[PDB]
């Protein structure tokens, strides 16, 4: 087969900066390549065929070029709708084959995260147990840490977090911590915290709430 | 309106008609086949033209039996579709000069 | 228009066979393949295989384990893939994509993410998420919903049956002992809500379940 290899597989540009992806085919092909884009849980989006050519609906953003072995997928201008990862798939020797990828970050300004914390509803502890959420929105650099302490007195059990790609709305990133107690133990308490502590901010930046 | 005349004009017909089917059996044919270059619609057609008028450049050449019957079908509809035309032409000059003449 | 149409989720018990089917409107030439790209998570796009309906005939992935067969429908334009007998490395979202026979996918479909565990479905149960009894807002107003206790991947999550994406940070899902969990956020300006509405359609392409319910704040 034609093996395409893409260098390197992470890519970080700042925004309104020109970033250009690389794919190198395994043996001269001539102009038989074609870019695809695809973000987080989409399908991949045509970008440009026979190297170097347009697609309707893709801007003047994405250019393309190179020919034999050697291709390049260059923009002008990266903004944060362009985090996705990049992928290369030739069509001049059977079988077809794709690249490896190589996904496109953005470093953006500094940005501290929306805090918020939410109790469980009148259908979750209706319907038996309850949960408690605390998100982490649109902050930026995607170092924080997620802090539960009930009472005072630090809960490390039935944490789980989860984590958001690099939003392609504003170049951010996002967060959830799911703590989840049956009322048994929820009834008999009344304090649920959640901090976080991010590079801008030396103080934690808290939420909590009370079961009244 | 004649014969060779009227036999040109059907070669010419069923030339054509055999480089596109050519194209699409050939692309049909080497799709399948690791390291088959003969295997999008646009190119088997130039290859067609490039197979059938005997020139073979070389670059696009099929690479499975049946691709190369298909090959052998464009080959051999080329010549005869040339050959024949070329009847037609000499058959024309040769009435052209039974005239110049008398016979 | 939407012309490729791929089956959200299918759960097969690790042995059986599964028949995956893509279906075309737009134009139907005869110089169509259709082509299909297995997408393992984690991983890149891998091409399985491709096939012409206007005549029928397949090729497959030689070079990758040969299990499946590809198959066509005369009129519907609709094709088949027939993955059979997996382990529970044959779990991938699985797209079909149209060629035209010039060499690229032109358009592909929305993908069929499928699970291969001994397990059996278990549809999800939503629970919303309005600000703490007595918390203090700004000029953006963030809500969200939790959906829990699911399986399997994925779930369709919305915000006002599809028209709002303003805020909308949804949440990759997590692993709680053979069910799933994970939130939906969105942020619209406190303007707005609770002076106006907010519900959220989840849909979960498996048990297939609509499940809607607004948002309302908390006494
Ligand atoms: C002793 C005298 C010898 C005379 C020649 C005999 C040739 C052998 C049989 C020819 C086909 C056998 C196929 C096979 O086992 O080969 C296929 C195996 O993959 C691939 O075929 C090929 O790729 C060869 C294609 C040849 C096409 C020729 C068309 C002529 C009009
Ligand atoms: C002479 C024309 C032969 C048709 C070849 C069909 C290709 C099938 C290969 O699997
Ligand atoms: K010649
Ligand atoms: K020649
Ligand atoms: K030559
Ligand atoms: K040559
Ligand atoms: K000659």
């Amino acid at each position: 087969d034609i093996l395409l290899t893409q260098s390197p597989a992470i890519l970080s540009v700042s925004p309104g900066e020109r970033v250009s992806f690389s794919c190198r085919a395994s043996q001269s092909i001539g102009t038989d390549i074609h870019w695809y884009q695809q973000r987080t849980n989409g399908s991949p989006r045509l970008l440009i065929k026979y190297a170097s050519e347009s697609i309707s609906g893709i801007p003047s953003r994405f250019s393309g070029s190179g020919s034999g072995t050697d291709f390049t997928l260059s923009i002008n201008s990266v903004e944060s709708e362009d985090i996705a990862n990049y992928y290369c798939q030739q069509s001049n020797r059977w079988p077809f084959t794709f690249g490896s990828g190589t996904k496109l970050e953005i470093k953006r300004a500094d940005a501290a995260p929306t805090v918020s914390i939410f109790p469980p509803s009148s259908e979750q502890l209706t319907s038996g147990g309850a949960s408690v959420v605390c998100f982490l929105n649109n902050f930026y650099p995607k170092d924080i840490n997620v802090k539960w302490k009930i009472d005072g007195s630090e809960r490390q059990n039935g944490v789980l977090n989860s984590w958001t790609d690099q939003d392609s709305k504003d170049s951010t990133y996002s967060m959830s911590s799911t703590l989840t107690l049956t009322k048994d133990e929820y009834e008999r308490h009344n304090s649920y915290t959640c901090e976080a502590t991010h590079k801008t901010s030396t103080s934690p930046i808290v939420k909590s709430f009370n079961r009244n | 309106s004649a014969l060779h005349w009227r036999a040109a004009g059907a070669a010419t017909v069923l030339l054509v008609i055999v480089l596109l089917a050519g194209s699409y059996l050939a692309v049909l044919a080497e799709r399948g086949a690791p390291g088959a270059q003969l295997i999008t619609y646009p190119r088997a057609l130039f290859w067609s033209v490039e197979t059938a008028t005997t020139v073979g450049y070389g670059d696009l050449y099929p690479v499975t039996l049946w691709g190369r019957c298909v090959a052998v079908v464009v080959m051999v509809a080329g010549i005869t579709s040339f050959g024949l035309v070329t009847a037609a032409l000499a058959t024309w000059f040769v009435g052209r000069e039974q005239e110049r003449r008398g016979h | 228009q939407v012309q490729l149409q791929q089956p959200g989720a299918e759960l097969v018990k690790p042995g059986a066979s599964v028949k995956l089917s893509c279906k075309a409107s737009g134009y139907t030439f005869t110089s169509d393949w259709i082509h299909w790209v297995k997408q393992r998570p984690g991983h890149g796009l891998e091409w399985i295989g491709e096939i012409i309906p206007s005549y029928g005939r397949a090729n497959y992935n030689e070079k990758i384990q040969k299990k499946a067969t590809l198959t066509a429908d005369k009129s519907s334009s609709t094709a088949f893939m027939q993955l059979s007998s997996l382990t529970s490395e044959d779990s991938a979202v699985y797209y079909c994509a149209r060629e035209r026979g010039d060499g690229y996918f032109a358009v592909w479909g929305a993908g069929t993410t499928v699970t291969v565990s001994s397990a059996k479905t278990t549809p999800p149960s939503v629970y919303p998420l309005a600000p703490g009894s007595a918390a203090q807002t700004n000029s953006m107003v963030t809500l969200g919903c939790l959906v829990k206790g699911y399986f399997p991947e994925p779930v369709t999550v919305t915000w006002n049956s599809g028209s709002l994406s303003s805020g909308v940070h949804t949440f990759p899902a997590v692993l709680q002992s053979d069910l799933y969990t994970l939130s939906s956020s969105v942020t619209v300006p406190s303007s707005s809500w609770p002076s106006e509405t907010v519900t959220c359609n989840v849909a979960h392409p498996a048990s297939s379940t609509k499940v809607d319910k607004k948002i309302v704040p908390r006494d």
